[PDB]
């Protein structure tokens, strides 16, 4: 009976004003990717080789091609299209939370050439949104997005198996029957975009 | 007329700069009233000059502490600058001397406030209030630059608000006399001009950049480039990206686009018309430059007007070598 039907976004147009957010979140996501590659012992390298862990995409976002940017941009746009297809409103309320996060402590005239030199290279440090809290309503909305990511995966998987006449996946079940550990990936993706919208000055409402 | 003073201001500065005054008073010429504050290097005492009856703030710097904190060159440079300059928005050194243990900087007594604590308490200044303080920095940098001094440490922390609510620059550790280019990395991360970070040399235009940062911080309540760590601040500065609060006026945004200009060759204050590109900007239209200089404008904020330990001066000269020029 399990019949996942994620909302059709095929005819949604993202307003041009959200381009600012899509670019900012895509760059954050790329920097987070690079940090994780540095932490697993990968390093930049002009020419790609899986041997010795060299990754030529471990460079600033602005240098990436359209194609390489799309790895981040495509899912972000898909996420926004779902919200818009549900009739949710996405409004930029303020700027990127400048004051609240600014350290207002008295500043000493201390500088290091070591930091200065490091700033010439690619030195990714994506914001840690671990401190960032969602309202009760925004948590429920994030859970609905998480569920919809599962349903997108599930419908695609089901059509694949139906097309072949074979295959079986144990996670082809209703989202809520999943364990926390099984939900965690869709939960973290949903929560990530809601948290990044928030720190970027956006309010999602329904 | 105008040519007369700019030449004479410079001749008086150069004479004092090239031959600094030393030991222009001594400790026994002051009555010690009380300690006003404790600094990095010692205490600031309220003193009465015995002959004039004037009160002064005597900064006492323990030479050994200045050496230990590696502030030798900064302390010498600040005193050399302060005994040579004369401008309404620069703190007044009235006397300096040294003895076996201490350096003494006898400063004009100012029962004022600090720009840093006032701005942080108020949160942010209105554009008219920010403009009043900014005009004083513009005139102060016009003066310093006319002497070939690069200030290169502007920030709220270095500005006091005096008894009449005007600002005075209080710190000259980094200021340098230079014609053309210099390279030393100094300042505070949030106020560094991009050409400092690019580490290929810079000139007095870094001061006009810093003016942009201060005006932004005064009007917004936070500076234009910030981050949990310096590397990310340096990246944002050279990145050439800034975002203005939606409450900034169009005139303020235009001025700051031209002061926070990453290309020092297009930066206001650094073009053919020099300081006049700033003084004649629409954001300063209401500014009476001469009346600010003459301190005739009513300031928006007037600050509100057994602890003793004795000064022991050693029998033996401490750090004679390091402070020979003081
Ligand atoms: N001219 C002055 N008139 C009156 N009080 C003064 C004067 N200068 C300093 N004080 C007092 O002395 C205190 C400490 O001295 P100050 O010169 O500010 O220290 P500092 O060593 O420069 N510290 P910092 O600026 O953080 O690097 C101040 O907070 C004032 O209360
Ligand atoms: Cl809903």
């Amino acid at each position: 009976n399990f019949n996942p039907q994620p909302v059709d976004t095929s005819n949604i147009t993202i307003p041009e004003k959200l381009e600012y957010f899509i670019n900012k979140y895509a760059e954050h996501s790329h920097d987070k990717w690079s940090m994780d590659k540095l932490a697993n012992g990968w390093i930049y390298g002009e020419i790609y080789s899986d041997s010795s862990k060299i990754q030529p995409l471990m460079k600033p976002y602005k240098l990436l091609s359209e194609k390489e940017k799309e790895i981040y941009r495509w899912p972000i746009k898909e996420s926004l299209k779902t919200m818009l297809a549900w009739g949710w409103r996405i409004e930029r309320t303020r700027e990127g939370d400048s004051m609240a996060l600014y350290n207002r402590t008295r500043r000493i005239s201390q500088t290091s050439q070591v930091d200065i030199d490091a700033a010439h290279g690619y030195s990714p440090r994506a914001i840690d949104m671990s401190n960032v809290t969602l309202s009760r309503d925004l948590h429920a909305m994030a859970e609905m997005m998480a569920e919809n990511y599962h349903n997108i995966w599930a419908k695609k998987k089901k059509l694949e198996l139906e097309s072949k006449g074979g295959g079986n996946h144990p996670l082809l079940v209703p989202y809520d029957t999943l364990t926390a550990a099984e939900k965690a990936k869709d939960r973290e993706k949903a929560q990530d975009i809601f948290k990044f919208l928030q720190i970027s000055g956006y309010v999602v409402s329904r | 007329a105008v040519k007369e003073f700019l030449a004479k201001a410079k001749e008086d500065f150069l004479k004092k700069w090239e031959t600094p005054s030393q030991n222009t008073a001594q400790l026994d010429q002051f009555d010690r009233i009380k300690t006003l504050g404790t600094g990095s290097f010692g205490r600031v005492m309220l003193v009465k000059h015995k002959e004039s009856g004037n009160h002064y703030a005597m900064k006492i710097l323990d030479k050994q502490k200045v050496v230990k904190l590696k502030q030798i060159e900064h302390t010498l440079n600040e005193k050399r600058i302060l005994q040579a300059v004369n401008f309404p928005f620069l703190v007044k050194l009235e006397f300096s001397f040294k003895d076996n243990s201490n350096l003494y900087m006898v400063m004009e007594y100012v029962a004022g406030g600090e720009m840093f604590s006032h701005l942080r308490r108020i949160g942010r200044f209105s554009e008219p209030h920010a403009r009043f303080y900014a005009a004083q920095i513009v005139l102060t940098f016009e003066y310093l630059h006319s002497l070939d001094l690069i200030y290169r440490d502007l920030k709220p922390e270095n500005l006091l608000i005096d008894q009449q609510g005007y600002i005075q620059v209080t710190d000259f550790g980094f200021a340098k006399r230079v014609k053309g280019r210099t390279w030393t990395l100094c300042g505070t991360p949030e106020y560094l001009a991009p050409e400092i970070i690019l580490s290929k040399g810079y000139n007095k235009a870094v001061d006009w950049w810093a003016l942009g940062v201060l005006i932004y911080e005064m009007a917004a309540g936070y500076p234009p480039f910030f981050a949990d760590q310096p590397i990310q601040i340096y990246e944002k500065i050279v990145s050439g990206k800034v975002r203005f609060p939606s409450h900034f006026s169009s005139d303020l945004k235009d001025l700051l686009r031209n002061l926070l200009q990453v290309d020092l060759t297009k930066r206001f204050g650094n073009l053919k018309n020099g300081v006049n590109d700033i003084k004649n900007h629409k954001w300063f239209a209401t500014t009476d430059w001469i009346a600010i200089y003459q301190r005739k404008v009513e300031a928006p904020f007037i600050p509100k007007f057994y602890e003793e330990e004795e000064i022991r001066v050693s029998i033996n000269e401490k750090c004679g070598k390091e402070f020979t020029e003081f």
